[PDB]
């Protein structure tokens, strides 16, 4: 299981 | 910008045996970018239904796929695998050998 | 400062069978962009939302007659058609970033308040009167009650203001935070607001004071067909007023 | 042993081209198990192992929505670094994400982990306090601020100590007959001819999982580097590994040398020797 | 799914206010909650992560994910408390929130100098009705509809006169018909027994 909801931009 | 040439391995799934079904596999790894061409040769001619792993990538961040394909090897027929990639100057062909 | 979030239009009186149009610019800069709608049957509710104009989670969009799109950055649109009287809600635009959905923060716009009548024969603009101060409130209080009554309309898109020599006052003000329905029996029956404005009974008594109850009405607008006999209840103010006397 | 679940995210930007091309894949140990494809017509999360087929429907929306969002972030990040090194929309470049956790054989935490690359380089990662970051030059500096600003590190470590750890042992739970298993090697030896006064033993191993192996040579009980050479493990194409290790000897001399092999499925360290 | 109690609820100022909500889904892991007033958006209050507590101010909230149960607290509530709370959660697949649907809370307002009357106001000469207003009730009193067709009545409300510190409740009715009289409008009511009728 993946970490979300999602990722943050560089 | 980094580049590194692939490492590539042809080898046989099971000990090759003469007239008996088996899987030939072409390892290439250690690689950057991630674009790259791999057929597989059966007497210098592409062998059309290749598959292939989804791309992954190694500590390092190089990348490394395995190319396969199931066939019959026999006394006289020769395999090999042939690579391109950016850091290549032109297509690398490593041929199988039973005991490699 | 800078704008928040821009929905339009604010209201919207249509008849169904037609294309519904609601419209959202999220905060410059903001690359996530969420649609909402509330109604009295099934609440607050999440339809849609986009990260980087593409669509992450639309579980909550009605299986027909909706479409969401967000073609840029700074604008995206929900389309309904052909529309139905259970669309009627009030939609929500919110937008936000990582950081601060990550504390659970996002920009809500102010809302598209959405009516989708069955029949616009229905539809009336409010009769509007402003009744004066009692005597006797002056004499016991020292204090003057005005109260407005907004009367008749139908559907409840009022928004109802006081306004003293020309200018909209604020303090003294008391409006219903609901309309009520002149026949609660009915379906689809009409509505009446109250509100009241009480001033200084000296302030009352001066004749050189202005006020007037000011309500403005959501209704038609000039691309819908009208035939009837009375007047199109178009959107609109209807207003009512009254000058101080000292008696 | 210990295990380890972790998942790789590789985007390539293609100027000339809709939009980057975007690989996803996970594994447990050296188990894949899921996968995405940008450019695939499914447009899902995909099972690649047998015993991620029972998760429900909830499951996999999930991980195809959050695998999905992830394609649309490294497509801006693309962006961004193209803009921060000033660098040609003409030229394909490459970022990369890991992250991951692993457990000891207690299957308590170990550790948790989470690098980022551009262009096959280190840019940014956590540190293993799961609190800070190391940033490779000043444009990860502006992220590392960025992320920092944001309280990154926060989230992911929560992630790291709970769920991911959690969800590992759910796996190899449910995987136990594949994951759990340990294949001994298969181990025979070869021997060829090289020169008048030379040939090559090579000792193979076969068929094993876990890939961790050591293969060694000895002469007269003694380690051997000298005219040595070791393969890189590789998959056979079945959830297995294979290596060989070879040595050139002076011809006649065969029986003074030995090669060990040690692989968690074996009980004891195996000796083999040539037996013409 | 998350069940939470309508109300409404009805309390005195300075009143301590409890409000709740119950879910089943054990994957909820983010727990919210918001203000709203009527007719406007929703307004976000109090976020928590972890199974814990957090206050800020007067606003305390809480979750517990054992008993799958959270809750928000006011203390010494105010009439500007007044609103609809709802409660809103989601899990990490998404941002999508599940919402309550909601509870309102009104918080009456505590009346220092009471002095209950029924006016008539002048009524319009544009206008059929008669208007009488009842006023300056304190907020123990609670007001109820017409028992008939013909009169309607408006539910209290208050006013600040801002600029000194006065405020009043009020409520308004209003009826066309010959048999309708201030004496008689409010006749389902309980009001204060010293209400103010005049000649």
């Amino acid at each position: 299981r993946q970490f979300g909801p999602d990722w943050i931009v560089a | 910008m980094i580049q590194r040439t692939p490492k590539i391995q042809v080898y046989s799934r099971h000990p090759a045996e003469n007239g008996k079904s088996n899987f030939l596999n072409c390892y290439v790894s250690g690689f950057h970018p991630s674009d790259i061409e791999v057929d597989l040769l059966k007497n210098g001619e592409r062998i059309e239904k290749v598959e292939h792993s989804d791309l992954s990538f190694s500590k390092d961040w190089s990348f490394y796929l395995l190319y396969y394909t199931e066939f019959t090897p026999t006394e006289k027929d020769e395999y090999a695998c042939r690579v391109n990639h950016v850091t290549l100057s032109q297509p690398k062909i490593v041929k199988w050998d039973r005991d490699m | 400062m800078d704008a928040g979030v821009i929905q339009s239009p604010r209201h919207e009186v249509t008849e169904m069978g037609q294309q519904v149009t609601l419209r959202c610019k999220p905060i410059s800069g903001h690359d996530y962009l969420f649609w909402y709608r509330q109604t009295m049957m099934r609440g607050l509710e999440l339809l849609i939302y986009f990260n980087n104009n593409v669509p992450i989670d639309d579980s909550g969009m009605p299986e027909d007659r909706f479409s969401a799109k967000m073609p840029n950055a700074s604008f995206s649109t929900l389309k309904i058609q052909p529309s139905e009287p259970r669309d009627s809600a009030v939609y929500f635009c919110a937008s936000s970033l990582w950081e601060k959905l990550a504390k659970n923060i996002q920009y809500f716009g102010a809302g598209t308040r959405l009516s989708v009548l069955e029949d616009l024969k229905n539809v009336f603009p409010p009769e509007v009167a402003v009744f004066e101060p009692s005597e006797a409130e002056i004499s016991h209080t020292q204090k003057a009650t005005l109260v407005c009554l907004a009367t008749g309309f139908y559907p409840d898109h009022v928004e109802l203001s006081w306004w003293v020599n020309g200018k909209e006052v604020h303090s003294g003000v008391c409006t219903d935070p609901q309309p009520l329905k002149e026949q609660p029996a009915l379906n689809d029956s009409r509505y009446a607001l109250s509100s009241r404005l009480r001033v200084s009974a000296t302030f009352w008594q001066d004749p050189r004071n202005h006020f007037r109850c000011q309500v403005q009405f959501y209704g038609l607008s000039e691309n819908d067909e009208w035939t009837q006999d009375r007047a199109k209840p178009v959107t609109q103010i209807v207003s009512a007023e009254a000058w101080g006397r000292a008696d | 042993g210990s295990h380890s679940m972790r998942y790789f995210f590789t985007s390539v930007s293609r100027p000339g081209r809709g939009e980057p091309r975007f690989i996803a894949v996970g594994y447990v140990d050296d188990t894949q198990f899921v996968r995405f494809d940008s450019d695939a017509a499914s447009q899902r999360m995909e099972p690649r192992a047998p015993w991620i087929e029972q998760e429900g429907p909830e499951y996999w929306d999930g991980e195809t929505r959050k695998v999905k969002a992830h394609s649309q972030t490294h497509r801006v990040d693309l962006g961004t670094l193209r803009g921060y090194y000033n660098q040609s929309e003409a030229g394909s470049h490459t970022v990369q994400r890991m992250y991951g956790c692993d457990v000891g054989s207690d299957w308590r935490f170990l550790r948790g982990y989470h690098q980022y690359a551009y262009d096959g380089k280190d840019y940014i990662a956590l540190k293993e306090d799961l609190r800070s970051w190391t940033a490779a030059d000043m444009a990860a500096q502006t992220t590392k601020h960025k992320w920092e600003a944001a309280h990154v590190a926060e989230q992911l470590r929560a992630y790291l100590e709970g769920t991911c750890v959690e969800w590992l042992r759910r796996y190899l739970e449910n995987g136990k007959e594949t994951l759990q298993r340990t294949d001994a090697p298969k181990t025979h030896m070869t021997h060829h001819a090289v020169s008048d006064h030379e040939a090559t033993l090579r000792c193979w191993a076969l068929s094993f999982y876990p890939a961790e192996i050591t293969l060694t040579w000895q002469r007269d009980g003694e380690d051997q580097t000298q005219d040595t050479e070791l393969v890189e493990t590789r998959p056979a194409g079945d959830g297995t590994f294979q290596k060989w290790a070879a040595v050139v000897v002076p011809s006649g001399q065969e029986q003074r040398y030995t090669c060990h092999v040690q692989h968690e499925g074996l009980p004891k360290p195996l000796t083999l020797r040539w037996e013409p | 799914e998350v069940e939470q109690d309508p109300g409404p609820l009805s309390v005195p100022e300075g009143a301590i206010v409890s409000l709740n909500c119950t879910y089943s889904n054990s994957a909820f892991q983010y727990f919210m909650w918001y203000r709203q007033y009527s007719r406007k958006g929703p307004e976000l209050l109090m976020y928590t992560y972890s199974s814990g507590n957090k206050e800020d101010g007067r606003f305390t909230a809480q979750v517990d994910k054992s008993s799958k149960y959270i809750s928000l607290f006011i203390r010494d509530s105010q009439p500007s408390d007044s609103a609809t709370y709802l409660c809103a959660m989601r899990g990490d697949s998404s941002y999508k929130l599940i919402f309550g649907s909601g509870t309102r809370l009104l918080v009456r307002p505590d009346i220092q100098n009471p002095d209950p009357a029924v006016y008539q106001l002048r009524d319009s000469k544009s206008s059929d009705k008669s208007v009488c207003l009842f006023t300056d009730f304190d907020s123990q009193t609670n007001v109820s509809q017409s028992k008939d067709s013909d009169v309607y009545i408006t539910d209290k409300c208050v006013l600040d006169m801002r600029s000194m510190d006065f405020k009043s409740n009020s409520a308004v009715a209003w009826s066309n018909k010959s048999d309708f009289a201030c004496a008689n409008a409010f006749n389902n009511s309980i009001i204060p027994e010293d209400t103010f009728f005049p000649s």
